[PDB]
RNA sequence: AACCUGGUUGAUCUUGCCAGUAGUCAUAUGCUUGUCUCAAAGAUUAAGCCAUGCAAGUGAAAGUAUAUAUAUAUAUAUGUAGAAACUGCGAACGGCUCAUUAAAACAGUUAUAGUCUACUUGACAUUUAUAAGGAUAACUACGGAAAAGCUGUAGCUAAUACUUGCAUUAUCCUUUUGGAUAAGUAUUUGUUAGAAGGAAUUAUAACAAAGAAGUAACACGUAAAGUGUGUAUCAAUCGAGUUUCUGACCUAUCAGCUUUUGAUGUUAGGGUAUUGGCCUAACAUGGCUAUGACGGGUAACGGGGAAUUAGAGUUCGAUUCCGGAGAGGGAGCCUGA
RNA sequence: UUCAAAGAAUCAUUCUUUUUAAAAUCCGAUUUUGUUACUUUGAGUAAAUUAGAGUGUUCAAAGCAAACAGUUAAAGCAUUGUGUUUGAAUACUAUAGCAUGGAAUAACAAAAUUGAACAAGCU
RNA sequence: AAAAACCGUAAAUCCUAUCUUUUAAAGGAAGGAGAAGUCGUAACAAGGUUUCCGUAGGUGAACCUGCGGAAGGAUCAU
RNA sequence: AAUAGAUCCGUAACUUCGGGAAAAGGAUUGGCUCUGAGGACAUUAAUGUUAACUCAGAACUGAAACGGACAAGGGGA
C-alpha cells in the first residue's frame, strides 16, 4: 500500500513487479469523533499492540505556563489546522482545537495559590474572561488514532491570539 | 514467506572455518547468541575440524550432551554455539583449558591454557550506557552487559572479566603505547603497540599499529583489541606471538628443518 | 510577519515559560550561520532549527532552480570514465535538496549540502553552506568540477 | 604461437568481400565405441497440462494420562512406560523456476540521529497463599451424509490451555546507631535540567497527568544449593524493511514528457514498525529532458562468473553461491516474531 | 608566478642528505602555510571460479590434505604416562565511495573606472 | 453469531478508443532468377549525334530534345 | 421513435491547416444543511460598516430521482 505504483521523479510510470508485501500494510484511519469513551485494539507489526480510539471525552490537559496536567472532560472540537469538515463533523486529530472544562484547573489554582515551584507568574488577562464564561481552548497534543487518547494542552498567549482571530474584520 | 533463512551453505560459511568444498552440502549455521556468525565459530567446528575428538556431528551431540565443556566455566550444550574470539573452554574429561585466538594467517585456534589463566579473560568494551538511577552498564565484544564499571573506564577500553564472579579485576587503555591485536582487518591476527591514532570526522577512525620487528600497519578502529600495556600482553599469544612474517622468510624459515 | 499558514508555526522546541529562541550546532565542521541565531522564522525541516540531523554524505553542487518552496534543486556535474576508448565523459544528476530560509540561495551559486532523513518524495539532503558564485549565462549550462 | 591461404585478370598490383582455418563449461545430430576416474542432464519451445506415490514434523529428567501395560515391602507408597487428545515449537527454512522486471532489480558504497526483530546470549523487576476459579478435548453413548482432513446433541475431567490473586525498598538529621520522609516497566502528553556522539529534542534526571504488560498459584533433580518452562525492560545475536552515491543492452521512422485521476514542493493531519504524496485537506507551480526525458524492443532476472583472448577488445551468464521475483492468472485475508 | 646551490655511499659514473623568501608557534632556537582532477599508498575487500604457494590422488583431471620414528621401542615433556610436526597461504575483488604522500600536467578561486595591511586616537 | 449499510482494497465481465503483431484479397505495380523468345542499337573506338550531371518535356524500347554545368574528353598547347 | 439543456472529460479519417467538431463517445444534474473564493467604504502597520449573484467543494436526504413539466441535434461508413 506504499512505495510503489507512481510516477518517478521524472514523470514515468515504472512497470510493477513484487505485489504487496504485508509490511507495507496501511491500515484505514480511525476517524474519531467525541463520545463514549471507546478505543479498539490494533496488532501492528511484531506483535506490539496500537489503541485505535475511536470516540473520546475526557483527556489530560496541562498548563504549560504552570507546567501542571489536569484531567477534564472536552466540550467541543471548533477548529483543525488542516481540512475543516473535521471540525463540522467533530473528530479529534493530533493538534486541532478543542474547548476544555476550565474547573479542574480554576480549582487547582485555587487549591494551590489562593485568590480567584515557579509561583506568582501573574497569568495574563485574556485567558482570565475565558476561564470566567467556564470554558477554555486548548489544542490537542497526543495522536488518538494511535496511543488512544486525546491529551493536549491549553493555549495562551499569541498561539491563542492566532487562533481567536482565525475563529472570529471577521465573521 | 520471507522469514529468518535457517540454513547455511558450504561454500558460504566463513573462510576461516576452513571446511571443505566436497565434504556435505551445508555448513552449521551457528545458533545466536554472544558473536557474531562472522567473528566465531560453532563448537561444532571447534572440536569435530580442530581438535579432531569427533568426527560426526552425531558425535559431537554425544560430546556435548554430558555436561563436560564449559565456555567461560558454565556448560554449554548447544552444538552451533558461538564460541567468538577470546574465551576459556574447559572440557572436565581430560581436563584441559583452551583460550580461543586467531593466528598470523588469520583463523580461529585454541591455545593450550594453564589453570590460573583460564580464570582470566579479557572483553573489549564497545557501549558506555546508562540506565535509570545513573547506573552505568559496560557492553563488551563478548555480548555481555557489566553493571557498576568504574568511572575511568572507557568506550574502547578493555576490562579483565573474572570467569567466576563475573567482576571486573582493572581496565586497560588506548594510549598510543598499548598492546592491541587486529581482530578482523587484512592484518587480522596481527599484535602490535599502536603507533599513533588519528580521529576521522564522521568516518572510520584508522590507527597505525607497530610490530616487535617496527613493522607499521594501518587498520580500522573498529576491529582492534586492547590485549595489554606496553609492558607486556596479558595473555598468552600463540606460537607465532602475533608476528606475521612476509611471505619470503616464511618460504625461507619453513624450508629449513 | 511569520504566521501565513492557517495552523500555528510553533518551532517545537524552543521553550517558551520557565527556560533558565532554538538552535543547534549540526557539527562535521559547519558554523550555525547568525540569520539562524538571530532569526524569526520557523522550519521544522532546518538543519539548525527543525527536528532533522545530518547524517550520511556530504556533496557539493550548483543552484539549478531555487523556485519552490524552501526547496531547492542542486546539479552535481562529474567526468565518468569509459574504459573501451580509454577517456572521460561528462554526465550530471541534479539532486533537490531542502534550503534553509537562512540561507540567501541565487541562482548558480555553490551550496554544500548534508544527506539526511527522507523529508518528501525525492529530497534526501538539505543544504549546510552557500557562497556566492556570479554565473554566465544557464547554470543548467555550466559545468563545474564539483 | 601477436600467423594466414584459395577465389575478380590474358597476365599485374590494389580495394573488397566470399570461402577456407582453430576454439567454445555450446546445443543438436550422424557413424563408431574395449578400460577406469570424474559428472552436465525438460532452461531454450509450452511460468503448457497433469494420473499416481512421496516431499514437515516433533516427546529418552523436566506441560497435561484411571485408554492401558508393567515392577518393587505389604489393599496401600513408589515407579517404569504409554495409543489418542489438548498444549508448545516448527511448517515464513529448504527445494524448484526465470514469466515479470531497463535506474527497476542487482553490485560496490552509506544511513537508519527514521524502524521492527522469534529462537539463543548477558544483565535484571514496578501501583485461601500449608496455593484460587470454570471449561474443554480425548473418551462414553445416540446420529446424519454416496463421498470429504464433515461433523450434530448429552456427560464428565486435566493442564506451563484460559482466568483471578499474598511483603519491601530508597532518601534527610544529631554524626557504628536512633528517629524523620518518599514509592508504575515500557509507552503517550505538558514544563524543565542535561557520560557519549560529528552533530541531540541523546542517556539520564526533576515536576504534573495518564499507563499497557509483568515481577513464577508451573515441572524435573546438582554439590562427597541445580535445571527446565514462562515473564517486564535494556543490550547482544540471527535477520529484515526502508535509504545515500555511482554503475546497464538496442532504438529518435520515440522530442518533449509529468501535472483534473499526486505530478514537484510547503503546512497540518491520518496511516505505518519507522521516514516519506504513502494517503487526505489547503496552498504554490513546480519536477525531468539531445549529458536522450517520455516511449518502443529485448528470443533481458542482476551479480560472483564463462568462452575467446599478445595488448585492447567481442560475445555469453536460465543453470553450484548471493540478491530478486513467482507458485495456472489477478486480487483479498487469518494466524504468527 | 621558486629557480637552484652544497655534502656521504656501488662503478669512472650512478645514488642519499642539508638550506634558500615571507606571515603565526616556541628564549638565537624550537613549525603550518588554496580546491579538484590526476597519481601513490593503505583500510573493506564472501566463497566457489581465477592467478598462485605447499602437498607423488600410482600420473593427470583432482582434492585439501597430510608427513615423520616405531616386527612394536628410543627420544621429547610430567611430577610414572602422554605421539609429534604441521598446511589449508598470497594477489584480484569496480571506474564510484573512505583515508593518505604529492613538486609535474590540467582546470576553478581570488586579482582595480579599485582592493588592501599596519600603526595611533574614537566608539 | 447471522444479516445489513457505508468508506476502502478490489478480482472479473462488458462497451468504447488507441496501440502492437500476424494475416486474406479482385486489381495494380516492382525486383530477382531461368531459357537458343521478339524488336531495335543506347553505352564501350570521335561507338559512328563525345560521354556524363541537375532539371523539364516527349517517345514502343533502349532513348531524344531544351537550359545550365563537368571532363571522369576526343583539347594540359600562338 | 430515439438524446436533444448545461458542466466536466474525450474526440478519428481527411484537410485548402481555416476546419472536420456539438465528430464519435462517456459522466454528472433534485432538495436541504454547510464550507471556500471572487468587492466597496476610515481611523491612528492595525479595527469597523456594507452589496452582487456567480463559481467550487462536503455531508445528509428520497421507491436511484432530479435539463422531472416546458424547451430541446440522431449518429457513422
Amino acid at each position: 500500500r506504499d512505495g510503489r505504483h507512481k510516477l518517478r521523479l521524472t514523470g514515468g510510470k515504472k512497470k510493477i513487479h513484487k505485489k504487496k508485501r504485508k509490511y507495507e500494510l496501511g491500515r484505514p484511519p480511525s476517524n474519531t469523533k467525541l463520545g463514549s469513551r471507546q478505543v479498539h485494539v490494533v496488532r501492528g507489526r511484531g506483535r506490539n499492540y496500537k489503541y485505535r480510539a475511536i470516540k473520546l471525552d475526557s483527556g489530560s490537559f496541562s498548563w504549560p505556563t504552570f507546567g501542571i496536567s489536569k484531567n477534564t472532560r472536552i466540550i467541543d472540537v471548533v477548529y483543525n489546522a488542516s481540512n475543516n469538515e473535521l471540525v463540522r463533523t467533530k473528530t479529534l486529530v493530533k493538534n486541532c482545537i478543542v474547548v476544555i472544562d476550565s474547573h479542574p484547573f480554576t480549582t487547582w489554582y485555587e487549591n494551590t495559590f489562593g485568590t480567584t515551584i515557579g509561583k506568582s507568574k501573574n497569568i495574563d488577562p485574556l485567558l482570565l474572561e475565558q476561564f470566567k464564561q467556564g470554558r477554555v481552548l486548548a489544542c490537542i497534543s497526543s495522536r488518538p488514532g494511535q496511543c488512544g487518547k486525546a491529551d493536549g494542552y491549553i493555549i495562551e498567549g499569541d498561539e491563542l491570539l492566532f487562533y481567536k482571530r482565525k475563529m472570529d474584520k471577521r465573521n | 514467506g520471507k522469514g529468518i533463512k535457517k540454513h547455511l551453505k558450504r561454500v558460504n560459511a566463513p573462510s576461516h572455518w576452513m571446511l571443505n568444498k566436497m565434504g556435505g552440502q551445508y555448513a552449521p549455521k551457528t545458533s545466536s547468541g554472544p558473536h557474531k556468525l562472522l567473528e566465531s565459530i560453532p563448537l561444532v567446528i571447534l572440536l569435530r575440524n580442530r581438535l579432531k575428538y569427533a568426527l560426526t556431528f552425531d558425535e559431537v551431540k554425544m560430546i556435548l550432551i554430558q555436561k563436560i565443556v564449559k565456555v567461560d566455566n558454565k556448560v554449554r550444550t548447544d552444538c552451533t554455539f558461538p564460541v567468538g574470539l577470546m574465551d576459556v573452554i574447559h572440557i572436565t574429561k581430560s581436563n584441559e583449558y583452551f583460550r580461543l585466538l586467531y593466528d598470523i594467517k588469520g583463523r580461529f585456534v585454541p591455545h593450550r591454557i594453564t589453570n590460573e589463566e583460564s580464570k582470566y579473560k579479557l572483553c573489549k568494551v564497545k557501549k558506555i550506557l546508562l540506565r535509570k538511577g545513573r547506573l552505568s552498564i559496560a557492553v563488551t565484544h563478548d555480548g555481555r552487559s557489566i553493571p557498576y564499571i568504574h568511572p575511568d573506564v572507557k568506550v574502547n577500553d578493555t576490562v579483565r572479566l573474572d570467569l567466576e564472579t563475573g567482576k571486573v579485576l582493572e581496565h586497560l587503555k588506548f594510549q598510543v603505547g598499548s598492546l592491541v591485536m587486529v581482530t578482523a582487518g587484512h592484518s587480522v591476527g596481527r599484535v602490535g603497540v599502536i603507533s599513533s591514532i588519528d580521529k576521522n570526522m564522521g568516518t572510520y577512525d584508522i590507527i597505525h599499529v607497530k610490530d616487535s620487528r617496527n613493522k607499521v600497519f594501518a587498520t580500522r578502529l573498529s576491529n582492534v583489541f586492547v590485549i595489554g600495556d606496553n609492558t607486556k600482553p596479558y595473555i598468552s599469544l600463540p606460537r607465532e606471538k602475533g608476528i606475521k612474517l612476509d611471505i619470503i622468510e616464511e618460504r625461507r624459515n619453513r624450508l629449513k628443518a | 510577519d511569520v504566521q501565513h499558514e492557517r495552523a500555528y508555526q510553533k518551532q517545537e522546541g524552543a521553550s517558551f515559560f520557565n527556560s533558565k529562541r532554538y538552535w543547534k550546532k549540526v557539527g562535521l565542521g559547519f558554523a550555525t550561520p547568525k540569520e539562524a541565531k538571530e532569526g524569526v522564522y520557523v522550519d521544522k525541516k532546518c538543519p539548525f532549527t527543525g527536528n532533522v540531523s545530518i547524517r550520511g554524505r556530504i556533496l557539493k553542487g550548483m543552484v539549478i532552480s531555487n523556485k519552490m518552496k524552501r526547496t531547492i534543486i542542486i546539479r552535481r556535474n562529474y567526468l565518468h570514465y569509459v574504459k573501451k576508448y580509454n577517456r572521460f565523459e561528462k554526465r550530471h544528476k541534479n539532486i533537490p535538496c531542502h534550503c534553509s530560509p537562512c540561507f540567501d540561495v541565487k541562482e548558480g551559486d555553490i551550496v554544500t549540502v548534508g544527506q539526511c532523513r527522507p523529508l518528501s518524495k525525492t529530497v534526501r539532503f538539505n543544504v549546510l553552506h552557500v557562497e556566492k558564485h556570479q554565473i554566465f549565462g544557464s547554470a543548467r549550462k555550466q559545468f563545474v568540477l564539483f
